[PDB]
């Protein structure tokens, strides 16, 4: 999977 | 007597390349003339050949494209050490230290890595049989990007050794560690960190190169390989004088990758994060990606190694592998993953900051 | 404090 923002990795892990 | 070395895993050999090692004090103009007398003597038996680069800074030596018919007449010539044939290579704080990357090409405008990274204009890859600048984008994030970064501060310079499909060549390898002896001899910097996230079979001359680098004050850090093997068959890994780095995930248990994994043995050196290492991906600017391998493992002791060496840069190189050594988690690891006769030649490391 | 597993692991301060 990949997070086209930092942000949105945080909200997923 | 002069001895031939070729790969021991057959595909992966690379045959009518020759990478002819001279004896450790022969001077330029010595293997230049040693070259022309190879070229001259071939021509008079009728064979064509081509010196595609001669070795100075590190090996005596030189590069040539030839016929293997020729191989028993090369090892007859002057001041010749060992011939190796070319075989393949796969991909797998900090201010004061420049870090030295040896991969693919990389996204240098991605906003976690930018600025950090120079993209040096040395590029030796061979022919291929966003993707194309993956691997190496999430290892210079691994090493230094602004949110998921290891040294953060540290600066990095690039060089291309492998190509979109990940491959490069020992030679390409050696030509790229030469060339990284050069630039600190133009212009002398500080303490230098080299990451080397490629392996490819046991190799007398990528060795030879690793051990005069590391012997010249340089850092190396290495991937242990992604083949759920024995270090010690791969180079540059089974190099003593580097850093050889395994992977473990975050149940500290030892990386599968399908059915390989990470390898083991008495060449490792410690063990670093490898499954779920998120970093810079190379599809957008601003994109994120998960990757795994020793390569990501390596990335976190090339940064720990950084940091470490920032704070003390008169360090030599057996000091800080006592201080990565003496900060590293013990005991952690579950032996019980590795073959039975290796577990009590691995050492249970896992690397850490200082506290 | 929202440090990935590796960076925590390794001992970065968040
Ligand atoms: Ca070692």
């Amino acid at each position: 999977t990949v997070f086209t923002s930092w942000e949105e990795y945080l909200d997923w892990v | 007597t002069a001895t031939f070395h070729r790969c021991a895993k057959d595909p992966w050999r690379l045959p009518g390349t020759y990478v002819v090692v001279l004896k450790e004090e022969t001077h330029l103009s010595q293997s230049e003339r040693t070259a022309r007398r190879l070229q001259a003597q071939a021509a008079r038996r009728g064979y064509l050949t081509k010196i595609l680069h001669v070795f100075h800074g590190l090996l005596p030596g030189f590069l040539v494209k030839m016929s293997g018919d020729l191989l028993e007449l090369a090892l007859k010539l002057p001041h010749v050490d060992y011939i190796e044939e070319d075989s393949s290579v796969f991909a797998q704080g900090g201010s004061l230290v420049e870090v030295y990357l040896l991969d693919t090409s990389i996204q240098s405008d991605h906003r976690e890595i930018e600025g950090r990274v120079m993209v040096t204009d040395f590029e030796n890859v061979p022919e291929e049989d966003s993707k194309c600048d993956s691997h190496g984008t999430h290892l210079a994030g691994v090493v230094s990007g602004r949110d998921a970064g290891v040294a953060k501060g540290a600066s990095m310079r690039s060089l291309r050794v492998l190509n979109c499909q990940g491959k490069g060549t020992v030679s390409g390898t050696l030509i790229g560690l030469e060339f990284i002896r050069k630039s600190q001899l133009v212009q002398p910097v500080g303490p230098l960190v080299v990451l080397l996230p490629l392996a490819g079979g046991y190799s007398r001359v990528l060795n030879a190169a690793c051990q005069r680098l590391a012997r010249a004050g340089v850092v190396l850090v290495t991937a242990a390989g992604n083949f759920r093997d024995d270090a010690c068959l791969y180079s540059p890994a089974s190099a003593p004088e580097v850093i050889t780095v395994g992977a473990t995930n975050a149940q500290d248990q030892p990386v599968t990758l399908g059915t390989l994994g990470t390898n083991f043995g008495r060449c490792v050196d410690l063990f670093a994060p490898g499954e779920d290492i998120i970093g810079a991906s190379s599809d957008c600017s601003t994109c994120f990606v998960s990757q795994s391998g020793t390569s990501q493992a390596a990335a976190h002791v090339a940064g720990i190694a950084a940091m470490m060496l920032s704070a003390e840069p008169e360090l030599t190189l057996a000091e800080l592998r006592q201080r990565l050594i003496h900060f590293s988690a013990k005991d952690v690891i579950n032996e019980a993953w590795f073959p039975e006769d290796q577990r009590v030649l691995t050492p249970n490391l896992v690397a850490a900051l200082p506290p | 404090c929202r440090l990935p597993w590796n960076l925590q692991r390794i001992g970065l301060p968040c």
